């Protein structure tokens, strides 16, 4: 029921790809927020002409 | 010669709106200090940095 | 026969006007989509430099991508009563006389 | 340090006066906005009433 | 059909605006789990050397 554990094998390295994985979805979400900022611009010109 | 239904008040205000973005971008901007605060901004900028 | 001339050269310019209106809808898309275009410009000028990791260039095409759906959606998106401005290579004709 | 510092760190003198140029523009805008509706009682000057 | 239209449009708007305030919520929690990750690597960093 129990395994004896003794560290991990790249320990800088694991926390570097963690590190790249949240900055990907930080970037992500960048482009939504500036894309919804787009629409909303696009949808306030569009409801003033119409 | 009507009211205000064909009014070019509305292009004011969506002035107004597309300033105002402006207007607090630059606040937050001059109280943080930092360039980038979200990933709005240039997220590889964000990504060098961190 | 004046009565006749009168009310469709007021008719015709009702239509015109609404003609001058669909105008206006369509030029403002045409801005918008042209401000984002500007803005994939930015971003590919400063992707161009060799500073940059993979992981740089992952985030720029992932925005760029973003932004050119933006694009796509806008441009199949907006409409004017029932038609489509930018989806089709058409004409579209406006009555502005009495005959 | 100095080369993260050319990322982040906003150089002062520009958003400074772009902060200047919004608030002005700002104003301007709100003023054009109230003259603007300041407009439209012409018609009920012109209904004599 | 234009009432219609621009009073739909203008509810789209709100909504596009909920979407930014999420999106920007989530991007302020990834931010945060971002410096504790930071630190985390600080201490591997130090923890590193025998």
């Amino acid at each position: 029921t129990t395994s004896k554990a003794e560290s991990t094998s790249d320990p800088l390295a694991a926390l570097d790809d963690a590190i790249s994985q949240i900055d990907k979805f930080r970037s992500s979400l960048g482009a939504v927020q500036n894309r919804l900022d787009s629409a909303v611009t696009n949808l306030n010109n569009t409801t003033t002409n119409l | 010669q009507v009211i205000n239904t064909n009014s070019l008040s509305l292009i004011t205000q969506n002035n107004i709106n597309k300033n105002q973005s402006a207007l607090s971008s630059s606040i937050e901007r001059l109280s943080s200090g930092l360039r980038i605060n979200s990933a709005k901004d240039d997220a590889a900028g964000q990504a060098i940095a961190n | 026969r004046f009565t006749s001339n009168i009310k469709g050269l007021t008719q015709a310019a009702r239509n015109a006007n609404d003609g001058i209106s669909v105008a206006q809808t369509t030029e403002g898309a045409l801005s918008e989509i042209n401000n984002n275009l500007q803005r994939i410009r930015e971003l590919t000028v400063q992707a161009s430099t060799g500073t940059n990791s993979d992981s740089d260039l992952d985030s720029i095409q992932d925005e760029i991508k973003s932004r050119l759906d933006e694009i796509d959606r806008v441009s199949g998106q907006t409409q004017f009563n029932g038609v489509n401005v930018l989806a089709k290579d058409g004409s579209m004709k406006i009555q502005v006389g009495a005959n | 340090s100095e080369a993260q510092s050319r990322i982040q760190d906003a150089d002062y003198a520009t958003e400074v006066s772009n902060m200047s140029k919004a608030q002005i523009i700002q104003q301007a805008g709100n003023s054009v906005l109230a003259k603007a509706n300041q407009v439209p009682q012409q018609v009920l000057s012109l209904l004599q009433g």
